[PDB]
RNA sequence: AGGGAACCCACUA
DNA sequence: TAGTACCTTTAAGCCTCAATAAAGCTT
DNA sequence: AAGCTTTATTGAGGCTTAAGCAGTGGGTTCAAGGTACTA
């Protein structure tokens, strides 16, 4: 489960997806009957991998 | 940008469907639980690998 | 269809029953009707 | 002494 | 209480409707 | 009398079926995740 940066040719020999991972932030309110609000922040959460064209600008 | 549309549809879709079936029950939701990863992931995967250009169950 | 019919039941739900049992030979034979769905698997290619 | 199918794509004359 | 097995593209034919018109039946 | 009514032609719409031959090769996915239930 450690992270590691992975190469394109590692992605070519071992065939993996060459894929970087897309995170994005949710602001969860919550609105009840006789009651306020409450802002609670999922920063950065995991929503799935894009596929990284070789030698654009994200890739390594 | 033409399949990260509908993927990103499909991911919010099941969220909806995900915190309706946990606000039924009269409960709260874990939204990073609540977030099917694999449907960006797989679906660009699978649009990429084998060119078609939509969703696996629409292949013609 | 034979078991709704022993333990019997409505005449909706056999009519419902035969009108599958009906696509199914059909589809079973031929699966190009027009204006009908196609006998598609589970993955969603058409059976031949 | 020989356990795959289907589809897609590219190609050959 | 964690865990494993099961539930669910177009081009030419043919056929079949609505719409007509002499012609016999009934003024 | 002139009105009424019936069986054979037309024109448009809908259905069906067809669309070259013979070769290589690769690539992917089929067969998939919730579950309801136990020793």
């Amino acid at each position: 489960g450690a992270p590691s940066p992975m190469m394109p040719n590692e992605a070519r020999l071992r065939n993996l997806t060459y894929s970087a991972p897309l995170y994005v932030d949710i602001t969860k309110t919550v609105i009840k009957e006789g009651e306020e609000q409450l802002q609670t922040q999922h920063q950065k959460t995991f929503i799935g991998k894009i596929p990284i064209m070789l030698r654009s600008t994200y890739c390594l | 940008a033409f399949l990260f549309r509908g993927m990103f549809k499909n991911l919010l879709k099941e969220v909806r469907i995900y915190a309706q079936k946990f606000i039924d029950r009269g409960k709260d939701f874990n939204l990073e639980l609540a977030i099917k990863t694999r449907i960006i992931s797989d679906g660009l995967k699978y649009s990429l690998a084998t060119g078609n250009w939509g969703d696996q169950k629409k292949a013609h | 269809l034979r078991r709704n019919e022993q333990n019997g039941a409505a005449a909706h739900v056999i009519a419902e029953d035969v009108k599958l049992l009906q696509f199914h030979v059909a589809t079973m034979v031929d699966n190009e009707l027009p204006g009908l769905p196609r006998a598609m698997q589970k993955s969603g290619r058409p059976l031949k």
